[PDB]
C-alpha cells in the first residue's frame, strides 16, 4: 500500500478502464451446479480472478505452499492466495457506446444545461419516439430541432445528403465532441457583458463554470457515455452454494447475468443486420440493464427473478446510511474493553485505579500467554491455555509482572468532555467492583449509586506511549475550558480539613509554647492538648526570593495544633499565611491554584494526595453526625407566622370592601409573605450560626459555632444556606404549573411536618423541575453535536502569522461595577503591540509577549485599562491557525504548541457545560469618583442644565488612580447635574429623567409657528380651557389618520417677533418636523421656554445560546444607518414608507423602506452617525458584522453568550466562542471584479490565495474588493469544501457525481476524512508522521 | 510508575514527537535489536524510554546518526 | 462484563452485542471527539482497524503478542480499498496519487 494524499477524481476514459481490468467475461454461466467447480470465462473463472481457495489448483494436483508461480497443466489456474480474487477487475465490451446514467439523469443534468436543452428532450430522445437533426449543415434547422416520423421521412427524400442524424448515447457523444469549448465560452462571456437580468445571467454564470471547470480539470466530456464496462470481482457479489444443492446469491450475480445476455443477443442481432427497429429495441433494453447495475430506480424499475423485491444497485450499496460509509466508519463494538461498577478505594494513589483480579486476567490473557511461552512455562499455546483455566500461581505471577507499567484506559459513558476518558495504571485487588480514585470523580461526573464504568486496554506501543504520556490523571489537573484546577477535594476532605483548622477560645493546652510541629503532633496524638487550641508556636518558612534558592525565615506564630499539623505536609515554597485562616472550599482551591503556579506539577500532585489522607483521616476521628437536634427551630417562628398571618387577613378583608383590586391584593400578599420568609430565614440563621456562648477562664464569650450542619453548610461541603433554610425555616413560596405563585406559603419545614396539600404542592414543584432536567439535557446533546460537528477541522498549522491585527480588549464593566476585571479576561494572550505607561515613551510590554501571571501582576500594579491583543478571528495563516494568535491556555501552562486540533476542544468546553442553565429613573454612583461624560455634545441651556442633545451619550466614572469603575448610558433628554470634573459623593444623584416619557427638548425659545400643522387633516384639535391644557395629536406613519397619511406637519421655532430664530453656532433654520404622537399640550399663544415637552414616546439558555450560534434574525430588527449625513423622506404613503439617507458629502441613493407601525427615534433634521439605532429592538449580526465589521460582531457575540453562561456561575475562556466564531465566517462574497464571476460566494482562504497572486504579479489586477458573510452553523458546516466530509452524510449521489465532473482534488486536511480513509489523524501525535510525509515530498 | 513526563515535554516543546521518537526508542528496544542506555528497576520499555528521554540520553538527532552508523 | 477475543457477527465482522455472548463495549462517536480532544492518533487507528473490523489486522496482532512483541504493521484498511474498486467499478475514475 502507498502513502499517499490528495485523492483525485475524475471521469473515467475507455482506455483507462481497459488498463485495470484483466480479462473479457464472454459467458454468464457461473458454476456446473453439478460439480461446484467454476466455469471457464464466465462471471467465475478461476484462470481469470483467481484460486477459489488458497493455494491449491482446482483439479488438486498442487497444493503446497511451496509453489507460488506455477500453472498446473491439468486446470490453467496459477496458484497464490484466494485473496487476489478480491481485487481484480474484469470488463465487457459493449457493441454500442452507452450512456451513464448518473451524469444524465441526475436532478441537475448536467448533459442538459450543458447543452442548454432541458431534461424533457434528453427523456425524448433516449427513448427512441422521435428524432433530432444534430448539425444538418446548410439548411433551414436548428441543433435541437425536433422531428416527428414523416418530417423526418420529406426531409430525407428532399435531402438525401447534408442530412446528419443519429439516436442514443452515441449521438450524445457525437454532439459532445465537436462542440467548441472556447468559441461559445467566449461568446457567453460576451454576452453577460451585453445581458442584465437576474436569472438568465444566473444560468449563464452556471453554464460558464461547468465549461471552466471542464477547461481546467481536462477531462473530456465523451467520457460521460460508456463503451466499456467494467466487472466487480466475484467475491464481492458472491455466489455462494447452499447446502442441498441450492445455491445463494447476491442480486448483483443476478444484473450481470443479465447484462451478459442481452449483450450477447445484441451482437448476434448485430451480426444478423437486423432491421433498425429491433436493434434500437435491443440497445434500449441494454440501457435498462446497464442504467439497473449502475442505479437502479430511475426507470421502470426492473425487477428480479421471480422475488417481487427490488434488486440492489450499486448506488444502493454506496449511498444510503446501511450501505457504507454512514454506518461503516461510525460507532463499532472494540475488544480487549470491560465495563463494571464502580468504588472508592480511598488507599490509591492520584495516578492509579484498583483493578478485579478476574477482569484483568481476562483482559491480558493473550499478554499472559506470549509471556508464558517466553519464560518457556510453556510448551505450546495450548498448554498455556491450560495452565491459565487452572489457575496457578505462576499465572498470577506473570500477570503481576506484565501490569506493572501497563496502563488502561476508563471511559464513562457520557464522555461530556475529554476529561471522560483517562488513563491510570490497575493495582490487583479483590472483588469484582472497578475502584476509583476519590479526587478523578468529579471530573468523570461520577457518583456511587450503581454508576457503571468501561475500561480499554491499549494494545500497540505508540497507544501506550500515548496513554503515559498525553492522557495521564496527572497530567490532566487543569480544565481545558477555564484555567482552575479540576482535582480540588469535595466533601469529606474539605469537611476534615475545616474541622481541623478552626480554632476554640478555651480548651486543653491553652497558650503553652512549642518548639515544632512534631511535638503538636506528640501533644494531640497522646491526648495531652485539644486538636484546636490557641498556641505560640515556633515555625521555619522557606521563601524564593532569589533566583530559585530558597531563604528560611524562621519566627513564632500564634495559631493552633491544628493549623501546625497540617503544615506537615505542605511544600517549602509556601507561604504559612496560607493555613492560618478557617481553610474552606475557596481557600483549598486557591492554595492548590498558588501551589501549582509557584512549584510545579508534581508537588502540586503530591501535596493534594497527602491534603485528601489527612483530610480523610481527621475527618473520621472528629466523628461527626447528623442528629435531630441538630437543626433548631427559631424560637421565634410562631410569632412570625401569627404576624403575618394576621396581616394576611387584614389585606384580605379590606379586600372585601373593595378598594383594592385582585391583582394589587395577590401582590400585596406576595410580597408581605415573601418578606415575612426573609425575616424567619435570618433569625435561623443568627440563631444557629454564633451560638456557642462558651466560658473563658472568667467572663463567658462567644464564638462561631460547632453544630455539625452549620459545619457541613459553612465549609462548603454540602448544602447551601438555601437547604439550611428548607431544614429550619418556612421552606418560602411555590409555582403553580402556569408559573403564578400560590397566596399561602408552606409554613412548615421538613423537621417538622407536612401536610396533604403542602406535600403535593412540592411534588408538582418536583416533577416540574426533573422533567426539566430531562429535555435540558436532550437539547444540550443536539446542540453540542452540531458545534463538534461543524468545527471538527481547524487545526493549530502555523507558529506564527505575523500579523499587526488584533482586537482592543477592555474589561465589561455592566453598570454598577467590575463583573470580571482586566487581570484574567487577559492572562495567556500574546499582545498586539507594546503598551505604554500613562506616560509616552514607557513601554511596559515588549511586542508580543504571552502574558503569563507575572505581566499580569504587573499591570495591575500599574494602570492599564485596555489592551490590544492578537485575536484568532484576525489570525492571518491559510488553513488553521498561527500559535501566537491562540495563545497558551490549556490543561498545561505554556503557549499552544504547533498541531493541536483547538476546535475540537473548543466545541466540547463550550458544549459540555450546557446543561445547568434555566424603572431606571437615576443614576447612583456607588464609589467617590470623578465624572466623565463620553460621545456626547451638550448646549447648556438658561435652567443651568448640561442638555443631552445626542441619544448616544455614555457616562463613565474615572476613580482616584485613572481607571473606569462605573459606566452608564444616559438617553437623550436626562436632566443632568454635574457636568465634567465634579467629584460626586457616595451614592449621589447625578441624572434625573422620566422613566417611562422621553420628552424633546427646544434649544431656543420664542413663539412656536405652525408650517404644515394644517387643523384637522392630519391632527385633530382637542383643546382645553385657559390654563392650556390641549390635546393636539402628530400620529406617526401607522397611527395618522386616513386623510393625513402624507401630510406631515412641522413646527418651525421663531421668536417673538417671527424670525426662525437659529441653534447656537449652526446656520440650519430650526423646522422641527412633529415625531410620532407628539402631543402638543402647550397650545399656541405661551411663549415656549427652551425644554417644552414635544412628544411622548413610550428568554435565555440552551435556546438562547442555540439562537446566538445559528444567528436568527429575531423578528424585529433594530435599523442602522450606512452613512451619515441628512436623512429624508420620499414617494409618500405606497404601502411603506421612504426614507432616503442624503449623505452631505457621499452619494445619495440609499433608500430604505419602513413599516407602517415603525417609531422613529431621530428627527429628519437630524446628524446622524454609521450605525445609530433608528428602531428600537434586537439587532441581527449580518448588519452589525457588514458595517461596522468583523471585530464589531465578534465582541457582540462573545459578550452575549458569556453573559448566559456567568449567568449560571460557569466559567468559559473566551477564545473557545472566538474559534467558533472564526469558523462561522469562512466565506465572503465578492463584490469587484477581475478574476471572479463577480457575485460568487467564496471562501476566504481562495480569495486570499488569488489575492496574493494577483498582486503578486507585477501587472496583476485592478484586485478584486470583496465584502465578508456570515453562515449559520448549520448550513455553513453543509458548505463544506471537502466532498469526502460533505458525503459522508448528505445525499452521496449528487456530490460525488459533481466532484467526479469537476475533477475536485481533497487534500484530506481534516479529521472526518481521515478517519474516513483510515489514516493517521494530522492532529497531535499523527501530525508528526504527516509532517513526515510532506517533507518526504520535494526531498530526498 | 513515572506519573510525569513534564521535563520530557521540557526537551521537546512540541509534546507530539516526543511520542514518536520514543515510541521508535521503545520499538527499537522491545524487539532486542538494542540495548537500554539505563538501569531499569523493572519498568517495561515504554516508561524505560521515557526515562531515558527526561536523561538527555537519546533524541531524534541521536537516533538518526546511530542508525546511519 | 470483560472480553479479550471471541465470536463475530456474521454480516457485518463486529463482535457480537450482548452478555449472554461475550459482546463488546460501544464505542460511540462522542468517544472518538473526546480522544480527538487530545492528539491520540494511533489510539483511534486500532480502535477502528486492529481493534474490531479488520480480520488479517485481528490475526496478525493476535499473533505478534503471542511471538511477545507489542509492535503492529500499519497501511490502508483493506475495507478502504474495496471502497476504491466499487467507486472505479462505476465510470469514475478515482486514483492513488505520489509524489
Ligand atoms: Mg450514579
Ligand atoms: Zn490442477
Ligand atoms: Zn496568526
Amino acid at each position: 500500500t502507498e502513502e499517499f494524499d490528495a485523492i483525485k477524481i475524475a471521469l473515467a476514459s475507455p482506455d483507462m478502464i481497459r488498463s485495470w481490468s484483466f480479462g473479457e467475461v464472454k459467458k454468464p454461466e457461473t458454476i456446473n451446479y453439478r460439480t461446484f467447480k467454476p466455469e471457464r470465462d464466465g462471471l467465475f473463472c478461476a484462470r481469470i480472478f483467481g484460486p477459489v481457495k488458497d493455494y491449491e489448483c482446482l483439479c488438486g494436483k498442487y497444493k503446497r505452499l511451496k509453489h507460488r508461480g506455477v500453472i498446473c497443466e491439468k486446470c490453467g489456474v496459477e496458484v497464490t492466495q484466494t485473496k487476489v480474487r478480491r481485487e481484480r477487475m474484469g470488463h465487457i465490451e459493449l457493441a454500442s457506446p452507452t450512456a451513464h446514467i448518473w451524469f444524465l439523469k441526475s436532478l441537475p443534468s448536467r448533459i442538459g444545461l450543458l447543452l442548454d436543452m432541458p431534461l424533457r428532450d434528453i427523456e425524448r430522445v433516449l427513448y427512441f419516439e422521435s428524432y433530432v437533426v444534430i448539425e444538418g449543415g446548410m439548411t433551414n434547422l436548428e441543433r435541437q430541432q425536433i422531428l416527428t416520423e414523416e418530417q423526418y421521412l420529406d426531409a430525407l427524400e428532399e435531402f438525401g445528403d447534408e442530412f446528419d442524424a443519429k439516436m442514443g448515447a452515441e449521438a450524445i457523444q457525437a454532439l459532445l465532441k465537436s462542440m467548441d469549448l472556447e468559441q461559445e465560452c467566449e461568446q457567453l462571456r460576451e454576452e453577460l457583458n451585453e445581458t442584465n437580468s437576474e436569472t438568465k445571467r444566473k444560468k449563464l454564470t452556471k453554464r460558464i463554470k461547468l465549461l471552466e471547470a471542464f477547461v481546467q480539470s481536462g477531462n473530456k466530456p465523451e467520457w460521460m457515455i460508456l463503451t466499456v464496462l467494467p466487472v466487480l470481482p466475484p467475491d464481492l457479489r458472491p455466489l455462494v452454494p447452499l447446502d442441498g444443492g441450492r445455491f445463494a446469491t447476491s442480486d448483483l450475480n443476478d444484473l450481470y447475468r443479465r447484462v451478459i445476455n442481452r449483450n450477447n443477443r445484441l451482437k448476434r442481432l448485430l451480426d444478423l443486420a437486423a432491421p433498425d427497429i429491433i436493434v434500437r429495441n435491443e440497445k434500449r433494453m441494454l440501457q435498462e440493464a446497464v442504467d439497473a447495475l449502475l442505479d437502479n430506480g430511475r426507470r421502470g424499475r426492473a425487477i428480479t427473478g421471480s422475488n417481487k423485491r427490488p434488486l440492489k444497485s450499486l448506488a444502493d450499496m454506496i449511498k444510503g446510511k446501511q450501505g457504507r460509509f454512514r454506518q461503516n466508519l461510525l460507532g463499532k463494538r472494540v475488544d480487549y474493553s470491560g465495563r463494571s461498577v464502580i468504588t472508592v478505594g480511598p488507599y490509591l494513589r492520584l495516578h492509579q485505579c484498583g483493578l478485579p483480579k478476574k477482569m484483568a486476567l481476562e483482559l491480558f490473557k493473550p499478554f499472559i500467554y506470549g509471556k508464558l511461552e517466553l519464560r518457556g512455562l510453556a510448551t505450546t499455546i495450548k498448554a498455556a491455555k491450560k495452565m491459565v483455566e487452572r489457575e496457578e500461581a505462576v499465572v498470577w505471577d506473570i500477570l503481576d509482572e506484565v501490569i506493572r507499567e501497563h496502563p488502561v484506559l476508563l471511559n464513562r459513558a457520557p464522555t461530556l468532555h475529554r476529561l471522560g476518558i483517562q488513563a491510570f495504571e490497575p493495582v490487583l485487588i479483590e472483588g469484582k467492583a472497578i475502584q476509583l480514585h476519590p479526587l478523578v470523580c468529579a471530573a468523570y461526573n461520577a457518583d456511587f449509586d450503581g454508576d457503571q464504568m468501561a475500561v480499554h486496554v491499549p494494545l500497540t506501543l505508540e497507544a501506550q506511549l500515548e496513554a503515559r504520556a498525553l492522557m495521564m490523571s496527572t497530567n490532566n489537573i487543569l480544565s481545558p475550558a477555564n484555567g482552575e484546577p479540576i482535582i480540588v477535594p469535595s466533601q469529606d476532605v474539605v469537611l476534615g480539613l475545616y474541622y481541623m483548622t478552626r480554632d476554640c477560645v478555651n480548651a486543653k493546652g491553652e497558650g503553652m509554647v512549642l518548639t515544632g510541629p512534631k511535638e503538636a503532633e506528640r501533644l494531640y496524638r497522646s491526648g495531652l492538648a485539644s486538636l484546636h487550641a490557641r498556641v505560640k508556636v515556633r515555625i521555619t518558612e522557606y521563601e524564593k526570593d532569589a533566583n530559585g534558592e530558597l531563604v528560611a525565615k524562621t519566627s513564632l506564630k500564634d495559631t493552633t495544633v491544628g493549623r501546625a499539623i497540617l503544615w506537615m505536609i505542605v511544600p517549602k515554597g509556601l507561604p504559612y499565611s496560607i493555613v492560618n485562616q478557617a481553610l474552606g472550599k475557596k481557600a483549598i482551591s486557591k492554595m492548590l491554584n498558588t501551589c501549582y503556579r509557584i512549584l510545579g506539577l508534581k508537588p502540586t500532585v503530591i501535596f493534594a494526595d497527602q491534603i485528601m489522607y489527612t483530610g480523610f483521616a481527621y475527618a473520621a476521628r472528629s466523628g461527626a453526625s447528623v442528629g435531630i437536634d441538630d437543626m433548631v427551630i427559631p424560637e421565634k417562628k410562631h410569632e412570625i407566622i401569627s404576624e403575618a398571618e394576621a396581616e394576611v387577613a387584614e389585606i384580605q378583608e379590606q379586600f372585601q370592601s373593595g378598594l383594592v383590586t385582585a391583582g394589587e391584593r395577590y401582590n400585596k400578599v406576595i410580597d408581605i409573605w415573601a418578606a415575612a420568609n426573609d425575616r424567619v430565614s435570618k433569625a435561623m440563621m443568627d440563631n444557629l450560626q454564633t451560638e456557642t456562648v462558651i466560658n473563658r477562664d472568667g467572663q463567658e464569650e462567644k464564638q462561631v459555632s460547632f453544630n455539625s450542619i452549620y459545619m457541613m453548610a459553612d465549609s462548603g461541603a454540602r448544602g447551601s444556606a438555601a437547604q439550611i433554610r428548607q431544614l429550619a425555616g418556612m421552606r418560602g413560596l411555590m409555582a403553580k404549573p402556569d408559573g403564578s405563585i400560590i397566596e399561602t406559603p408552606i409554613t412548615a419545614n421538613f423537621r417538622e411536618g407536612l401536610n396533604v396539600l403542602q406535600y403535593f404542592i412540592s411534588t408538582h414543584g418536583a416533577r416540574k423541575g426533573l422533567a426539566d432536567t430531562a429535555l435540558k439535557t436532550a437539547n444540550s446533546g443536539y446542540l453540542t453535536r452540531r458545534l463538534v460537528d461543524v468545527a471538527q477541522d481547524l487545526v493549530v498549522t502555523e507558529d506564527d502569522c505575523g500579523t499587526h491585527e488584533g482586537i482592543m480588549m477592555t474589561p465589561v464593566i455592566e453598570g454598577g461595577d467590575v463583573k470580571e476585571p482586566l487581570r484574567d479576561r487577559v492572562l495567556g494572550r500574546v499582545t498586539a503591540e507594546d503598551v505604554l505607561k500613562p506616560g509616552t515613551a514607557d513601554i511596559l510590554v515588549p511586542r508580543n509577549t504571552l502574558l503569563h501571571e507575572q505581566w499580569c501582576d504587573l499591570l495591575e500594579e500599574n494602570s492599564v485599562d485596555a489592551v490590544k491583543v492578537r485575536s484568532v478571528v484576525s489570525c492571518d495563516t491559510d488553513f488553521g491557525v498561527c500559535a501566537h494568535c491562540y495563545g497558551r491556555d490549556l490543561a498545561r501552562g505554556h503557549i499552544i504548541n504547533k498541531g493541536e486540533a483547538i476546535g475540537v476542544i473548543a466545541a466540547q468546553s463550550i458544549g459540555e457545560p450546557g446543561t445547568q442553565l434555566t424603572a431606571e429613573s437615576s443614576i447612583q454612583v456607588k464609589n467617590k469618583g470623578s465624572i466623565k461624560l463620553s460621545n456626547v455634545k451638550s448646549v447648556v441651556n438658561s435652567s443651568g442644565k448640561l442638555v443631552i442633545t445626542s441619544r448616544n451619550t455614555e457616562l463613565k466614572l474615572i476613580d482616584e488612580f485613572g481607571r473606569t469603575k462605573e459606566s452608564y448610558k444616559v438617553p437623550y433628554g436626562a436632566v443632568l447635574a454635574k457636568g465634567d470634573g465634579e467629584q460626586v459623593a457616595g451614592g449621589e444623584t447625578v441624572a434625573n429623567w422620566d422613566p417611562h416619557t422621553m420628552p424633546v427638548i427646544t434649544e431656543v425659545s420664542g413663539f412656536v409657528r405652525f408650517t404644515d400643522m394644517i387643523d384637522g387633516q392630519t391632527i385633530t384639535r382637542q383643546t382645553d380651557e385657559l390654563t392650556g391644557l390641549s390635546s393636539l395629536v402628530v400620529l406617526d406613519s401607522a397611527e395618522r389618520t386616513a386623510g393625513g397619511k402624507d401630510l406631515r406637519p412641522a413646527l418651525k421655532i421663531v421668536d417673538a417677533q417671527g424670525n426662525d430664530v437659529l441653534i447656537p453656532g449652526t446656520d440650519m433654520p430650526a423646522q422641527y418636523f412633529l415625531p410620532g404622537k407628539a402631543i402638543v399640550q402647550l397650545e399656541d399663544g405661551v411663549q415656549i421656554s427652551s425644554g417644552d415637552t414635544l412628544a411622548r414616546i413610550p428568554t435565555g439558555g440552551l435556546p438562547r445560546v442555540a439562537d446566538l450560534f445559528e444567528a436568527r434574525r429575531p423578528k424585529e430588527p433594530a435599523i442602522l444607518a450606512e452613512i451619515s449625513g441628512i436623512v429624508s423622506f420620499g414617494k409618500e404613503t405606497k404601502g411603506k414608507r421612504r426614507l432616503v439617507i442624503t449623505p452631505v458629502d457621499g452619494s445619495d441613493p440609499y433608500e430604505e423602506m419602513i413599516p407602517k407601525w415603525r417609531q422613529l427615534n431621530v428627527f429628519e433634521g437630524e446628524r446622524v452617525e454609521r450605525g445609530d439605532v433608528i428602531s428600537d429592538g434586537p439587532e441581527a449580526p449580518h448588519d452589525i458584522l457588514r458595517l461596522r465589521g468583523v471585530h464589531a460582531v465578534t465582541r457582540y457575540i462573545v459578550n452575549e453568550v458569556q453573559d448566559v453562561y456567568r449567568l449560571q456561575g460557569v466559567k468559559i475562556n473566551d477564545k473557545h466562542i472566538e474559534v467558533i466564531v472564526r469558523q462561522m465566517l469562512r466565506k465572503a462574497t465578492i463584490v469587484n471584479a477581475g478574476s471572479s464571476d463577480f457575485l460568487e460566494g467564496e471562501q476566504v482562504e481562495y480569495s486570499r490565495v488569488k489575492i496574493a497572486n494577483r498582486e503578486l504579479e507585477a501587472n496583476g489586477k485592478v484586485g478584486a474588493t470583496y465584502s465578508r458573510d456570515l453562515l449559520g452553523i448549520t448550513k455553513a458546516s453543509l458548505a463544506t469544501e471537502s466532498f469526502i466530509s460533505a458525503a459522508s452524510f448528505q445525499e452521496t449521489t449528487r456530490v460525488l457525481t459533481e466532484a467526479a465532473v469537476a475533477g475536485k482534488r481533497d487534500e484530506l486536511r481534516g479529521l472526518k476524512e481521515n478517519v474516513i480513509v483510515g489514516r493517521l489523524i494530522p492532529a497531535g501525535t499523527g501530525y508528526a508522521y504527516h509532517q513526515d510525509r510532506m517533507r518526504r515530498r520535494a526531498a530526498g | 510508575a513515572r506519573v510525569t513526563v513534564q521535563d520530557a515535554v521540557e526537551k521537546i516543546g512540541n509534546r507530539f514527537d516526543l511520542v514518536l521518537v520514543a515510541a521508535r526508542r521503545a520499538r527499537q528496544m522491545q524487539v532486542g535489536g538494542k540495548d537500554p542506555l539505563v538501569p531499569e528497576e523493572n519498568d517495561k520499555t515504554t516508561v524505560i524510554a521515557l526515562r531515558e528521554i527526561e536523561e538527555g540520553l537519546i533524541n531524534n538527532q541521536i537516533l538518526d546518526v546511530r542508525e546511519r552508523q | 462484563h470483560a472480553r479479550s477475543t471471541g465470536s463475530y457477527s456474521l454480516v457485518t465482522q463486529q463482535p457480537l452485542g450482548g452478555k449472554a455472548q461475550f459482546g463488546g463495549q460501544r464505542f460511540g462517536e462522542m468517544e472518538v471527539w473526546a480522544l480527538e480532544a487530545y492528539g491520540a492518533a494511533y489510539t483511534l487507528q486500532e480502535m477502528l482497524t486492529v481493534k474490531s473490523d479488520d480480520v488479517n489486522g485481528r490475526t496478525k496482532m493476535y499473533k505478534n503478542i503471542v511471538d511477545g512483541n507489542h509492535q503492529m504493521e500499519p497501511g490502508m484498511p483493506e475495507s478502504f480499498n474495496v471502497l476504491l474498486k466499487e467507486i472505479r467499478s462505476l465510470g469514475i475514475n478515482i486514483e492513488l496519487e505520489d509524489e
